[PDB]
């Protein structure tokens, strides 16, 4: 299970929510897995809709 | 006459319900003056009986004397001015047909706002008259004379919040 | 005598006439809502209806409408005989009061002249009926068909109902061929001397309405006025400021420092050396050379003067290249003061509307709300917005302006700037990176690495 | 939570024995035409003889 | 009319006793009288009720001679109401058998064409004489509503209330009028889509449909396609309302959807050969069909839209469908005061119009804010608030939603839903398409159906 | 019917039924838009002197109507309509049925059955009315509803007799009511 | 015009012919019209067009002289909205050279100061009689709030989009 | 005598008690301040089904020129349509 902890899987989701603007779309993304692709793109559509905090996104 | 609107915006704002309304109940509740003379002036009617019927009311209400039908009337009549008021049938008519258990506030708001807005809309007619017409003055002088016409409106307040006051008066006081 | 029985011909009013007529030769800005409520065909004297064809060949000439000018246009052509002579102008001019409600009186006889323009079809149509005169039913129902339609006619020029699909395709060929002319490097409309935002928007296109928003302190209003000093130098049309945040000194103030590349702190407070002094004085001299920015500072602007001025530069100066307003949270709607969210959708209504009757792009500011600030990623979204949903259903560009340092003290991202499309309805949407120098009020384009 | 609540009453249901209904379904639905262009048109037609004042064309 | 105007109203009695006394005579010429003349052309109520028992026992199978005629007025105790069997037995001896009765009839056919004009015109100057709280654009409206309904139709009546006879053959010409010509299961203006026409059978005329999306959903796209789709598979024209952008950008986006071209391609003019022999046949289609008309005015009113499809319908014979984009932001200035007012005002109008016109009328709208909070996404038809009345009057409401708008990771990526929210006459449910956005096009799903 | 896909037993039923109809000739049918009061008064009085008599009006329905003097306020509007349906009833002596509908906020209830605070903005329809009748089909707000093909009529004012709900069958398949023939409580 | 109770906005064409015939005669004495009046106080557009092409030209670094204006003019294509060579010309030769342009450049002043005071009091009257919405308040709050600007230093109109020139100036 | 009937808005409904008062006259002042007598009608069955005054009405006097005001109970036979005179105990 090449899993990132919850501590590396925010951080993945801040760097994409920085500099996702550059690319043109989700998938253009330098992903390293197709696990790492979901969680982020999940969690960014997660608290980009329902306005999350810093402890909620945790 | 032959006009049913075409004559009929010549004439300037105004509301003779709310002056009767407010006139009559004065006359049946004389507990309400205060808050109708904190919200309108005599020079607010558009009317010159109910202006002078209004300055009669200020002065015996100063005196202290009641304010009711039977003493206004008398009032009048001892002054000789209550033909030129409209006369006692008048005056009953006032106090009967406009009911007592009202809401004078809201009459006594509309005859202020009738009276801002006729006033503002003369003294237009007057700058702009003036403005076709400057028999010899100045533009200085016409923008002094449009001020001061146009600042005339919001004054004339008798008394009420008398406002910023002199480094003076206020160290006299203190 | 004719008495209360003459009930032949009402439907018309000659003092109605007399007071729309003196008001327009006393009063000359009130001529569009003169022009909006009545046209030459509804007067019913003959002499009325010269005097307002006169009238209105004179104010679209540019020339005024007052008496002197009139009876002397009038007079040029031989035809003020046949109005009165300027005895009747004179007349007219003494006559007529200051107390003017023109408005009124056009109305009112704009509805006389219809009321009896349908009454004299029905007599026609009837008469016909009774005396056919040979003509078949289909002849006569065509008659009155053609008839009652003739009666509806408005002084809108040409282009103002259906266009067939010939003339719209030579319009897009002839846009495409005016595009290919002149090599603008990929920009169809107002260029924005970004190279970046050029890309990704193809200029500010006409007809369209445009947000900025974003959080206070982020640069709104040094956006917006890079964009109006980038398309005032770029163009040849008059470019219009609706500041009712800034007096216009600050304003042209920030502009010098920042078309003169000369610290703003610097400016505004006097401490400049020889070099700074040549550059505002070349600044300057650029700027009078052009003359082609106006910048109107009143506060508390309805759209409707918006219009009536944005409408009045046109005139004057033949056209317009971009309006911004700075900004939409400051106008008013005094009909609409109890409720927040209709004043909103009226403003943005009518700003589109005004967009696409000029043909010019509208850049209007906006601002957020506060709980932006409380969410994980403070970048602005859609939904940020709030009281505002007609601002997202009607602007044609939505761009927001963030800057990391703002929020983070310890940010990497210092002077980078974000400009997100959050709405493009003619094309892609994304982040552009910007260079924000603060010193000189300015944005410029991004040198550093692109992913 | 409404799942949550649905699933604890469901199962209180469940645990008092009952029955589960079986749904309601709505009707058939039929069908079955042998009918084509020309005979319909036929009808049509007999239709307007027999009725005289149609008109239509 | 002898001198100067006598017989003021047009008609003629010589004509109404022959038509009466040969149809009495010979029965056999019944048909020949009956597809030139009706019932309610005749002028006094002797005649018409004469008429009208005549075409009833005709109908039902029975000789129309005067014996039989008299016995079944008998029957129903209006004789006497008729004139009797006296005035019965003057119409059949007075007129010879020796006639001929079509031309007859098409006198009386044509005196009461004019009578019925004179008559409208009557109301016209009536209504202009009591105005009744009405508008200078409301009389005009109605003035032109009326002698059009006069004009385009057969040269017929005002509205009024009409006998069941005249509905019974309308129906009978309907059914009739769309077994004619095989469309394969499509009776409105063809949509262009299989699974649509198979759930709407097409647009409807005399129907209010209304297209409803979040922004940026693909209304204004969705739209268009059909006006593209209707123009093509249809001869009358078709007419745009657009509020919201200039007719330039309108007809890039058409040249891009029809040639396949894309849409960024055209707007920045970098094409290539093929795509310019696309763009050059499409221009070509377009230039030989001509029947699309675009007005980008801006503050619409619904008595502009009316008059404005009012003129197209008298210069070409009549309309194929209308479109409006959108409704929030049409005007109706005497209510500006009430927004709510105003959309309903609006949305009956253009009922109304559409009523009138026998066109299909799709008006675009835009949905609440609200609805992107929910757990699902989806519109529904409360999602139209603040236009309760566009609800309940809309005939067909249909809601637009892709799910990529909202979801990055959506597997449905390029498909769009259409959601039928109300459909008055048949199903509802969901139908699948493909989006291109890159050609602005909405194309059949071609992905397995459940 | 609509699509034209019928076999000869569908065709000789609409044969019967439009010899019945022909017949019979009392139904007469009016299309028009946005009529006002007046014009049904002046339109029933025409038809009723015509014809000897009406037996029934009918309006669907009354939110289409328009009093151009009264456009302003809708409640007014809503008032003077209902008074000159009671009067052109009253002076016909003919029963006078109109069409209505109902608010939003009704789909928000607990119980979705309408009541008569459901007429908002009409209460003089209430005032005026002399019976007021609810449809409800509980299969349209619930798909997994037990009483399908069901309706309920809930007489919500009777000024002469009482009130309750009175259950039939909707055949929407015939565009039809039938009397309910299942059990009756 | 027998001007005996005529009602006509306050200006002087004579002024304003002179005022531009004599800078075009004489380009020194410029400043002394550039510090009495400015383009918006001319009343028609080909004054106030030439007056800023004029302006434009001496700010220029460059002769405001008849064949130098008509030239400029004409590069920009808006000598025909002027009125032409034949209107330059007209008034550079009717308006005599030996003229003190000063009254007239004062002339072309405060008429102007009354025609905006007229546009004002106009304004006032048109709020008052259509309120839109406005209390009794607001209008008197505007009407004092114009009444007042005009009545401060009359640098121009009441309120309005303004030039760069005037805006770089008071910089 | 005049006795003309008259009707209330659906403002008083949004009241917890549902009695009729004078001020429930609104958009009908006129007819508040010319009336000599004002007695409003009211049933509690109509409201609550489970009420324990079925077939019990109270007449409220709410405005008397000439006398006193208060509440009036009568026993309400729809069936016959009348009013009778209460026979339970009165306060
Ligand atoms: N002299 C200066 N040097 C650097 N930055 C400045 C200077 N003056 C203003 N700024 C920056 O400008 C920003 C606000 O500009 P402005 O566009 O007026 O804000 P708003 O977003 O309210 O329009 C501030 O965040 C401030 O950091
Ligand atoms: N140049 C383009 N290339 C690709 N897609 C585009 C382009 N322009 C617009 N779109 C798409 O069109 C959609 C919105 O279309 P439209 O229906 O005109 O707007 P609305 O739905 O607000 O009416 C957007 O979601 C966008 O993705
Ligand atoms: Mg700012
Ligand atoms: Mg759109």
């Amino acid at each position: 299970a090449g899993l990132p902890n919850v501590s590396e899987l925010v951080d993945m989701v801040y760097e994409y929510c920085r500099k996702r603007g550059l690319y043109p779309d989700a998938e253009s993304y330098p992903w390293k897995s197709n696990a790492h692709y979901w969680l982020v793109t999940n969690l960014y559509q997660n608290m980009r809709a329902n306005a999350l905090t810093d402890a909620e996104l945790r | 006459e032959r006009d049913p609107q075409v004559a009929g915006l010549k004439v300037p704002p105004h509301s003779i319900e709310a002056e009767q309304s407010v006139l009559g109940g004065l006359m049946l509740d004389n507990e309400r003056w205060d808050d109708v003379a904190e919200r309108v002036v005599a020079d607010d009617f558009y009317t010159r009986p109910h202006r002078h019927i209004f300055t009669e009311m200020a002065r015996l209400q100063e005196s202290g004397s009641p304010i009711d039908l039977i003493t206004l009337a008398e009032s009048l009549e001892r002054q000789g001015q209550l033909d030129s008021v409209g006369g006692f049938a008048y005056l009953a008519e006032l106090s009967k047909n406009t009911p007592s258990a009202a809401n004078i506030s809201a009459y006594a708001d509309i005859v202020r706002e009738r009276a801002v807005v006729r006033e503002m809309i003369s003294v237009a007619n007057e700058i702009a008259e003036a403005g076709f017409d400057p028999q010899g003055r100045t533009s200085e002088d016409l923008l002094d004379l449009a001020e001061s016409r146009v600042f005339k409106i919001a004054e004339s307040r008798a008394n009420k919040d008398e406002g910023p006051k002199n480094i003076a008066d206020v160290l006299d006081a203190t | 005598d004719p008495q209360v029985a003459g009930l032949k011909v009402p439907p018309h009013s000659i003092e109605a006439e007399q007071s729309v007529l003196g008001g327009l030769m006393l009063d000359n800005e009130r001529w569009d809502d003169v022009a909006e409520r009545v046209v030459a065909d509804d007067f019913y004297t003959r002499p009325h209806r010269h005097i307002f064809t006169e009238m209105a060949r004179l104010q679209e000439s540019g020339s005024p409408i007052d008496l002197i000018t009139l009876a002397e246009s009038l007079e040029r052509q031989g035809q003020l005989d046949s109005v009165g002579g300027f005895a009747y102008l004179a007349e007219l001019s003494k006559n007529t009061p200051s107390a003017a409600n023109i408005s009124a009186y056009a109305d009112i006889v704009r509805e006389r002249a219809v009321v009896r323009e349908m009454i004299s079809v029905a007599n026609e149509i009837a008469e016909a009926g009774f005396d056919p005169q040979g003509r078949t039913s289909e002849d006569l129902l065509d008659l009155a068909e053609s008839r009652v339609f003739k009666i509806a006619e408005s002084r809108a020029n040409k282009d103002e109902g259906p266009k067939n699909i010939a003339d719209v395709l030579d319009a897009t060929v002839a846009r495409i061929e005016q595009l290919f002319q002149q090599p603008h490097d990929g920009v169809t409309g107002v260029n924005t001397g970004y190279d970046d935002l050029n890309k990704k928007t193809a200029g500010l296109q006409p007809s369209d309405l445009i947000i900025v928003a974003a959080r206070p302190s982020m640069g709104k209003t040094t956006f917006a006025m890079n964009l109006v000093e980038n398309a005032a130098m770029l163009q040849d049309k008059p470019v219009l400021i609706f500041s009712l945040e800034m007096p216009s000194e600050q304003i042209m103030m920030r502009s010098l420092a920042s078309l003169s590349r000369v610290d703003q702190t610097k400016i505004r407070t006097g401490q400049l050396d020889d070099e700074d002094w040549a550059r505002i004085s070349g600044t300057m001299g650029i700027l009078l050379e052009k003359r082609n920015i106006y910048i109107d500072d009143s506060s508390g602007l309805t759209p409707t003067e918006v219009r009536s001025r944005a409408r009045r530069i046109a005139r004057e100066h033949g056209g317009i290249g971009l309006i911004m307003i700075d900004y939409l949270q400051l106008m008013r709607v005094p009909a609409l003061s109890d409720n927040r969210t209709l004043e909103i959708a009226e403003i943005s209504r009518s700003l589109k509307a005004l967009a696409k009757e000029l043909n010019v792009p509208v850049v209007a500011l906006s601002q957020l709300n506060r709980s932006l600030e409380q969410r994980a990623d403070k970048r602005p979204v859609n939904s940020d917005l709030r009281e505002s949903g007609s601002i997202e259903q009607d602007a044609d560009l939505i761009m927001f302006i963030y800057r990391d340092e703002v929020y983070h003290e310890n940010s990497d991202l210092k002077g980078i700037a974000e400009i997100i499309i959050g709405k493009q309805r003619n094309g892609p949407i994304g982040t552009v990176r910007l260079t924000f120098n603060g010193q000189w009020s300015r944005f410029d384009n991004y040198a550093g690495p692109q992913y | 939570r409404k799942a949550a609540d649905e699933l604890v009453h469901m199962t209180a249901r469940i645990n008092r024995g009952e029955a589960i209904p079986e749904p309601v379904k709505q009707l058939p639905v039929m069908g079955g035409r042998p009918l084509n262009r020309a005979q319909a048109l036929a009808k049509i037609a007999e239709i307007k003889a027999k009725f005289g004042l149609k008109g239509a064309s």
